[PDB]
């Protein structure tokens, strides 16, 4: 019989900074026990200060992004280049995604940007459509190795104020972008060390109220 | 996984010197559980007779479908449907649905109002015609019927005797078939007059 | 759904300072059989592109037809068809990919692994995979099915990264790529000895170097092997 | 007389005549079957100085071996070409071998045919000249609104067809063995100039293409460049 | 199911038994596996009964319509081609194998079609379960140019072969004959080897043995 | 099943057995496996019975129709016609089919449209249940083009050994001579090839 | 006007249709041999710029059936095609090659259907089909635009019908048979040209004419050269 | 399966039908009426596949009511049940059959007599003195064969039925949460709501 699906590893990540947003995800690409390309970008700018990435099965992935980047374009044509509020984009994707409900896109997709107030915002997607406003989500193979960590580091989960006995949980505080990227790189290295499908390089798209920035940092070619 | 064998029932017919006969049991029930003992597998369209075994709804649906068509025939042709003719029809009809077959076992029999010749036929669920000059059997205990009929059929019986033979043929085969019984009924078709009779049998 | 009948084995490729290369033996297998000793697995399109196909020949021949038939189609009402406006490698592939996908999305694909190579009018190198599943990726090195497990290794000793292409001489590329071709024949039942290599250099152009043999092999040492453990004499 | 389908009291379809009437009214086109292959030429009419030269091509190729041109209603022409383009490429996919010019015409004739059968449609408003090669030589035909076409030694329609006609007449006799591939072009170049003398107050731009196993190599190429120039000058001398 | 056909110097003959099974049971002791397509073209068919009949009925039906319209006469291959074009259009789903045979204004003809669309030709063909016994008989007693008598004698003695050594077949013999100038004779039961012997006892019952609970005189017309 | 077609100096000739088997039994040990589509264009059917039969019928139709308007068609022009049929339906078709035809100009051509639909112009091709043992002979004992009678032997012995080791293929031999001359209908009875 | 009954039931579009068949301006005649058949048609090539190869009013429908048509070339090429394919489809669907008389039936049938349902204007051409089938031998049937065919022992279509006709008729009241007594086609051919020349008060060169012959299953168009040689033949013998 | 009973008596009909609703493990509602009055004197209890059930009933209901105001004349139990059977007959060979069994109780006003029709999802109809779809018959049919008399009063029937229930409780594995009982007669429909305190 014919098997129409496949897995190309990959791990992506989205954190909603107070007034920014990051969408990072490595550059490796796999099949079975082989390599395909040391460098292959999974994170993209789609205009309107909005980043996207869909990890799972490449083909279904890039097709969604392509199918989307077009649906953005067409939004401008019919509404006089009105900007797409991130919230809007997602409701839109839901549909796209749900269009293929009974033959889904075999992928976990994520987007990030800014709301109509300047607050950072991330959005995690189901492989068929359920979307959530997340402030932090790791998806991909390594997922279960990073999520536990951010849990702790980003939300200080299970961390209390010393000498309070265990009656005062350590208060959250919002970290500058620098601070976030430090976390992020560490997360990936740790992950590469203990996960075969992960390594090589890391490409990060940072969204802010004046564009998209890209920074790269090399991982281990384990 | 057989449909025909779900509801139960049998039907048999024979040709006598100048007449015919056709009888069936009365039982109707989903596998083990017996449900009715007033369910008849024999009806007619004017002077033509049809016995149908097999799957219950399909039986009913067929009767309706045939009553329907014969009414419409007799109307435009100002004359009732003839036996031989009916056969060829019910035949085609079964086939039109050759890929969603009706799970049944019909048997037609009557007397042609022109030649005056006795008639009997049997078919498989798709319309294959079994022309016979002695007897026709269809239903659960098909095999038990052939055992009776083969011994008892005698070319050209007197209507009063033919009745006794067919009655016994049906009646006895029915007891070695677990899925048929609960009463029976036999008709005797003469040129003119026709006699319907219910008989007494084991009710187990 | 379907199943592959006749099978083309591997197709290896890599980039260098000026352009790119792509080789692929001339064998079309019928299972374990070799019913076809000399068959073309390299369709050059235009003169700045070539396409190394690996999989089903029946399917591969269909594509060929799509290319020639697409090519003849670019001409139609457009004078600049041999210079300004004319098929770039990036195009074909884009169209090719498009197709392979619709196909899998229609539950009936083309059993193929494909490499598109050439050079952009503006001088850039192009090398990209695309298989029956509609999947793709760029890389300094690329090999189909059987290639990638065995060829890619060596090809990565010449170019571990993108930062080595500038210093990758057209000759160093070749010989290495052929050593690879010798190896593919050393340990792969589906492979042939005759083959076809092609180069697309931004200076020289296309150089379809059809039909060659794989020479220089160490076999002599065979004589020294006896038994499997004890069998001495 | 007003509908397309109908016949006149003595069997006549008027809409088709007017179709013809419009074909004449437009520019003039020609074509010539020579040694091996053919040569075509048309009359682009520069109505102003704001027209980019070497630009709006009226001649079109089909497959990779069939020249083709016409005159009358320009969009009608373009339309017809498309159908011809499918038919060709479909055939090709089917029989593998590039389409025989002989049949090609019919495929088109049959399509132009139809538009004379129903009233809901409009007759094709163009006369069309074309040709190409194959195995058994080069051919050249000319299709009219009626759908009736044939094979000619050279053809002509649009405004001044006679000019080129009597002009084509001569060639026949002095070169009753097919004119030289080369000379064919330069000769065509002239035959146009001569026939243009109606739009004389208005300047123009001549376009030329050709086919030949020796010159084009089985293909259809646009006569542009160097051969193109001299072919003009050649005409320019006899232009006195 | 056991049938054959053999053409002689001036025609062709097909024969088939008269028994129709049903698993291990005998449904009809007298059935006619020989059907008329047209006056001169007839068939014999095995496998699925209802299929074989209805199909010839269909074809016979059309071929009549044809000849009429054409004002000419039924060609044998016309029938053949009709059969196998429809027959295969339903990739096997219509079990019907048969020996088609007749005579047209150009010769005597004989063919065999399988249930999938396969058609063959020889001088003698056998189809059915006992196709082997009746095959073996014809493969030892056959010589080119046999006569109305030689051929006939054979065909019937081939059928006989199956009737005896093969279970799925029995009772009497059916035969039909087409001669290159003459008519066609349908000989229902040219033979009658199997006949039940007179029974031992007389099983007629003495009137009034069966118990009756009710009785009446049912209605018929208006 | 056992077929093939070979080209030479006067053109090409194709030959095959007569044996067709349903299971381990012989349905019709006298099959005309060689089939005519056009006067100078024929073919030898391999694999499925019912399928191969019908394909031809269709093709025969296309060509006999092609001619009536586009003149007489090539041998390549014919192969492509099978390409389509074979391809499109690869899922409900079993066909090994070998095609051959001659034209004075390009001599006689040989094309094989094996299962799947892949087409091939070879010097000569061989398909069918028992082709498997003549990969040794054929290739090795093959001189570039021969004579009418000279060639008739390749056919003769290739075919002979195939019967000797493959029961699913047997019966008599039958050849079809396609030349400038025309068509010649051959037939080589048993006691002959076995002797060799 | 339009396609639906007149007050005397004669819908003229069908009638008008006829003049146009004729209007072309060419004369077509046909006669039976004994083991062959023949048709004569004129080949008037005006424009000295055309090519006589490309001209003709006779085409090879089948391996054995040919067709001539006195009528406008565009409409003819159509009829030509459909018919050409009906036979193609026939042989396939029925096992044996389609005869003259029949094609002419679906053909007339077809032209009737059009006419009655209004799915198009009738073609303004009269088709004259020829061949020899091994059921009725030398066959000749003709069809008109008013969807209708019938049989001729020898016929004619043209601006001057009855003239070509009457001759043959008179030649027939005497020869008394219903065809041409003679074994060779060359000879029959000769005969017709003869009966036409005589019938026009006109003479023809080796290109001014057009003729076809239907044999024992091998129909072929008469070409430029062979055509002349019959004029040689019938020059002295006259 | 669920519980669906029905019994025809003197000048009326009685329909029993369990109340519970189950989703694999837990029991959602347990006071659920598996009934649907089609017309003033016709009524239909049902049991079957989860969704198939409630949809079909209402749908049948719709058609009837429609017919009944259109004509202004009411339709006979006999004919009603004929149509239901029609619909299921098709349903069974549809791309997706409504898997549902039913009992139809009505009072034929012209005959002034009560009729009761049992019909399975295959499209199998039969006029009966009493019935029960599914496993429900096995446990009870006997007691009915035993004590049933055509002449029984409306009350007589209840007692009987009541006894059948007590049994179903005693030997049935499943907890059906009791029963809702209803009567169709020359007066129309009313509910023996009292079967909780009774
Ligand atoms: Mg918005
Ligand atoms: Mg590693
Ligand atoms: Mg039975
Ligand atoms: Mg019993
Ligand atoms: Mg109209
Ligand atoms: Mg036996
Ligand atoms: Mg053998």
């Amino acid at each position: 019989q014919f098997n129409p699906y496949g897995d190309n590893g990959g791990t992506i990540l989205g954190i909603a900074g107070e007034d920014f947003a990051v969408l990072a995800g490595d550059t490796r690409n796999i099949t079975d026990y082989s390599i395909n390309s040391r460098y292959e970008p999974k994170v993209f700018d789609c205009g309107d200060n909005i980043v996207m990435s869909a990890n799972g099965f490449a083909a279904d992935g890039d097709a969604l992004v392509k199918r989307f980047k077009n649906s953005v374009k067409w939004y401008h044509f019919d509404h006089n280049d009105k900007k797409l509020s991130i919230n809007s984009a997602a409701r839109n994707i839901q549909h796209l995604l749900y269009g293929k409900r009974f033959f889904p896109y075999y992928v976990h997709t994520i987007i990030a940007g800014l709301d109509e107030d300047g607050k950072g915002a991330v959005y995690s997607f189901d492989p068929v459509g359920s979307y959530e406003r997340e402030q932090c989500r790791a998806g991909g193979a390594a997922a279960s190795l990073i999520m536990p960590f951010l849990d702790n580091q980003v939300n200080f989960k299970n961390q209390y104020e010393p000498g309070t006995n265990g009656k005062v949980k350590k208060p959250l505080k919002y970290l500058s972008v620098e601070e976030v990227i430090k976390l992020v790189r560490d997360s990936f290295t740790s992950a590469t060390e203990r996960h075969i499908q992960v390594g090589d390089g890391l490409e990060i798209l940072i969204v802010t109220k004046d564009g998209v920035r890209k920074e790269f940092y090399e991982l281990k070619r384990d | 996984s057989d449909p025909s064998s779900i509801n139960g029932g049998i039907v048999v017919a024979m040709t006598g010197k100048d007449c015919v006969a056709i009888a069936c049991d009365l039982r109707l029930g989903s596998q083990s559980l017996g449900v009715s003992n007033k369910f008849e597998k024999i009806f007619h369209y004017g002077h033509v007779f049809l016995g149908i075994t097999g799957l219950a709804t399909d039986v009913t649906t067929l009767n309706e479908m045939f009553r329907y068509k014969t009414n419409l025939y007799k109307l435009k042709e100002e004359r009732a449907i003839e036996p031989e003719t009916f056969t060829q029809l019910v035949s085609s009809s079964l086939y039109e649905r050759r890929f969603g077959p009706y799970f049944v076992g019909p048997v037609v029999a009557g007397i042609n109002s022109k030649s005056g010749k006795p008639f009997i036929a049997g078919f498989d669920l798709i319309g294959c015609i079994d022309e016979a000059k002695d007897f026709i059997v269809s239903g659960t205990a098909s095999d038990q019927l052939f055992g009776m009929c083969e011994s008892l059929y005698e070319p050209n019986l007197e209507p009063e005797d033919l009745f006794e033979t067919i009655s016994q043929a049906l009646l006895n085969a029915a007891d070695r078939d677990a899925l048929s019984g609960w009463g029976a009924v036999v008709y005797i078709i003469k040129k003119d007059e026709v006699v319907k009779r219910y008989l007494k049998m084991r009710q187990d | 759904t379907q199943q592959p009948i006749v099978t083309g084995t591997s197709v290896i490729s890599m980039k260098y300072d000026n352009g790119v290369i792509i080789a692929a033996d001339n064998l079309g297998s019928y299972g374990s059989l070799l019913r076809f000793n000399g068959v073309e697995r390299l369709i050059p399109v235009g003169d700045n592109t070539v396409v190394g196909i690996s999989g089903d020949i029946s399917d591969m021949q269909h594509i060929e037809r799509l290319l020639k038939d697409l090519v003849t189609e670019n001409a139609y009402d457009n004078p600049l068809a041999d210079a300004e406006e004319a098929l770039e490698p990036s195009y074909i592939f884009e169209y090719l990919a498009t197709v392979m996908y619709q196909r899998r999305s229609k539950m009936n694909p083309l059993w193929n692994a494909i490499i598109v190579a050439g050079v952009q009018s503006n001088g850039d190198q192009f090398l990209r995979y695309v298989n029956l599943l509609g999947v793709t990726y760029s890389s300094p090195t690329l090999a189909t099915g059987f290639g990638a497990h065995m060829a890619n290794p060596l090809l990565r000793k010449v170019v571990d990264r993108e930062s080595d292409i500038p210093k990758t001489t057209v000759q160093v590329a070749e010989e290495a790529i052929v050593n690879a071709m010798r190896v593919l024949y050393y340990r792969d039942a589906r492979s042939s000895r005759n083959f076809s290599l092609a180069i697309i250099d931004k200076n020289t152009g296309l150089t379809f170097k059809k039909n060659l043999q794989v020479e220089n092999m160490k076999w002599d040492f065979a004589k020294d092997i006896k038994g499997y453990g004890t069998q001495k004499i | 007389d007003l509908s397309n389908s109908v016949f006149s009291p003595d069997g006549r379809n008027f809409q088709v005549e007017y179709a013809v009437k419009a074909v004449e009214n437009g520019t003039t086109s020609i074509g010539i079957k020579c040694n091996d292959g053919v040569v075509f030429a048309v009359e682009k009419l520069i109505t102003s100085k704001l027209l980019v030269p070497q630009k709006n091509v009226k001649i079109q190729v089909v497959d990779r071996h069939i020249g083709c041109v016409y005159s009358g209603l320009i969009p009608d022409g373009r339309h017809l070409v498309n159908r011809g383009r499918e038919e060709a490429a479909s055939f090709k996919k089917l029989y593998k071998t590039p389409i025989p010019i002989p049949a090609f015409a019919d495929r088109l004739g049959q399509y132009v045919q139809a538009h004379t059968l129903y009233n809901s449609v409009r007759p094709f408003g163009v006369s069309t000249i074309f040709g190409g090669v194959d195995k058994n030589g080069a051919h050249l035909y000319m299709l009219e609104p009626s759908g009736s076409y044939w094979g000619y030694k050279g053809a002509a329609t649009g405004k001044g067809r006679q000019s080129a006609k009597a002009e084509l007449e001569k060639l026949v006799d002095h070169h009753p063995e097919g004119l030289s591939a080369r000379e064919a072009v330069k000769q065509a170049a002239k035959i146009i100039y001569l026939a243009h003398e109606d739009n004389k107050e208005k300047d123009f731009e001549l376009e030329i293409s050709w086919c030949s196993l020796s010159e084009t190599n089985g293909l259809h190429k646009f006569v542009k460049g160097d051969l193109l120039q001299e072919a003009i000058d050649f005409a320019q001398k006899e232009i006195n | 199911t056991t049938i054959v056909g053999v053409k002689f110097n001036n025609g062709v003959v097909i024969a088939a038994d008269t028994r129709s099974t049903q698993g291990p049971i005998v449904a009809d002791k007298n059935c006619a596996k020989l059907h008329r397509i047209s006056p001169k073209i007839w068939c014999a068919g095995a496998g699925t009964a209802a299929d074989t009949e209805a199909v010839t009925q269909l074809i016979g039906s059309n071929i009549e319509l044809h000849s009429l319209y054409t004002s000419r006469e039924p060609r044998v291959v016309s029938a053949l081609q009709m059969l196998k074009q429809h027959l295969f259009k339903y990739q096997g789903h219509i079990g019907a194998y048969l020996i088609v045979a007749g005579v047209d204004p150009t010769g005597s003809h004989l063919f065999s079609i399988h249930a999938h669309g396969s058609t063959d030709v020889g001088y003698y063909l056998s189809l059915g379960s006992g196709s082997l016994a009746a095959m073996a008989v014809l493969e030892s007693h056959w010589k080119q140019d046999l006569t109305k008598e030689e051929a006939i004698k054979l065909a019937s003695d081939a059928i006989q072969a199956g009737i005896w050594n093969d279970l799925g077949s029995g009772s009497n013999v059916d035969v039909c004959v087409m001669e290159i100038g003459k008519d066609a004779e349908y000989l229902r039961n040219y033979l009658t080897p199997n006949v039940r012997e007179e029974k031992q006892k007389s099983y007629k019952f003495p009137r009034g043995t069966t118990a009756v609970l009710k009785e009446s005189i049912v209605n018929i017309c208006d | 099943t056992s077929i093939m077609a070979v080209t030479f100096k006067d053109g090409v000739i194709l030959g095959a057995d007569s044996r067709t088997t349903t299971g381990a039994y012989i349905a019709n040990r006298v099959t005309d496996k060689l089939t005519r589509v056009h006067d100078k264009i024929w073919c030898c059917r391999s694999g499925s019975a019912a399928d191969t039969q019908a394909i031809a019928d269709i093709v025969q139709y296309h060509l006999e129709l092609y001619t009536s308007q586009y003149g007489t068609p090539s041998t390549e022009t014919a192969a492509s016609v099978f390409k389509e049929l074979c391809y499109e339906n690869k899922d409900n078709l079993t066909a090994g089919i070998i095609v051959a035809g001659y034209d004075d100009k390009n001599k006689g051509e040989v094309y094989t449209i094996p299962l799947g639909g892949s087409v091939h112009k070879l010097p000569y091709a061989i398909a069918g249940s028992g082709s498997t043992f003549i990969y040794g002979y054929c290739d090795k004992n093959f001189r570039e083009n021969m004579s009418k009678e000279e060639t008739v032997d390749f056919i003769k012995h290739s075919l002979s050994q195939a019967i000797k080791w493959d029961g699913s293929s047997g019966g008599v031999i039958r050849m079809v001579v396609l030349t400038a001359a025309g068509v010649e209908r051959l037939i080589f009875y048993p006691d002959e090839y076995e002797q060799l | 006007h339009i396609t639906i009954f007149s007050p005397e039931g004669r819908l003229y579009q069908v009638e008008y249709a006829f003049k146009a068949t004729n209007q072309t301006n060419i004369n077509s005649l046909a006669v039976r041999g004994k083991d062959c058949t023949v048709v004569i048609s004129q080949k008037k090539v005006p424009d000295k710029l055309l090519d006589p190869t490309t001209v003709s009013y006779i085409f090879c429908i089948s391996r054995t059936i040919g067709m001539v048509v006195n009528g406008p070339i565009p409409d003819a090429r159509n009829a030509a095609l459909r018919a050409k394919a009906e036979a193609a489809e026939f042989r396939y669907k029925y096992g044996y090659d389609m005869p003259c008389d029949v094609l002419a039936k679906r053909m007339a049938n077809l032209s009737q259907i059009y006419t009655q349902r209004a799915y198009m204007r009738p073609l303004g051409v009269i088709l004259t089909f020829v061949s020899v089938d091994e059921e009725l031998g030398p066959s000749i049937y003709k069809t008109d635009p008013a969807g209708y065919y019938v049989g001729y022992k020898a016929t004619a279509t043209g601006p001057k019908q009855q003239e070509i006709t009457t001759n043959l008729e008179n030649h027939f009241k005497k020869s008394k048979i219903d065809h041409i007594n003679e074994e060779s086609w060359e000879k029959v051919v000769e005969f017709a040209i003869t009966h036409m020349i005589d019938a026009l008060g006109t003479e023809f060169s080796k290109n001014d004419l057009e003729v076809g012959v239907a044999t024992k299953d091998k129909f072929f168009t008469l070409s430029a050269e062979n055509i002349e040689e019959r004029l040689v033949a019938i020059a002295e013998q006259d | 399966m669920d519980i669906i009973l029905g019994i025809r008596v003197q000048d009326s009909v009685i329909l029993a039908s369990s109340k519970a609703v189950t989703r694999g493990i837990s029991v959602l509602k347990d006071s659920d009426d598996k009934t649907r009055q089609l017309s003033p004197h016709t009524l239909m209890s049902f049991a079957g596949e989860a969704g198939d059930t409630v949809q079909f009933a209402e749908y049948i209901q719709a058609n009837i009511q429609l017919y009944s105001i259109r004509e202004d004349y009411e339709l006979s139990p006999q004919a009603v049940s004929s149509f239901v059977r029609q619909e299921l007959a098709k349903s069974i060979r549809s791309r997706r059959p409504y898997q549902v069994n039913v009992l139809i109780g009505g009072y034929d006003k012209k005959k002034n007599k009560p009729e009761l029709y049992q019909i399975d999802y295959l499209g199998t109809k039969v006029e009966l003195p009493y019935g029960a779809h599914g496993y429900s018959g096995f446990y009870t049919f006997s007691l009915l064969d035993h004590h049933y008399r055509p002449d029984m009063t409306t009350e007589e029937g209840l007692d009987l039925l009541k006894l059948c229930v007590q049994e179903l409780e005693k030997r049935m594995p499943m907890d059906f949460k009791g029963v809702i009982v209803k009567i169709v007669d020359k007066d129309g429909i009313r509910q023996v709501d009292d079967f909780q305190a009774q």
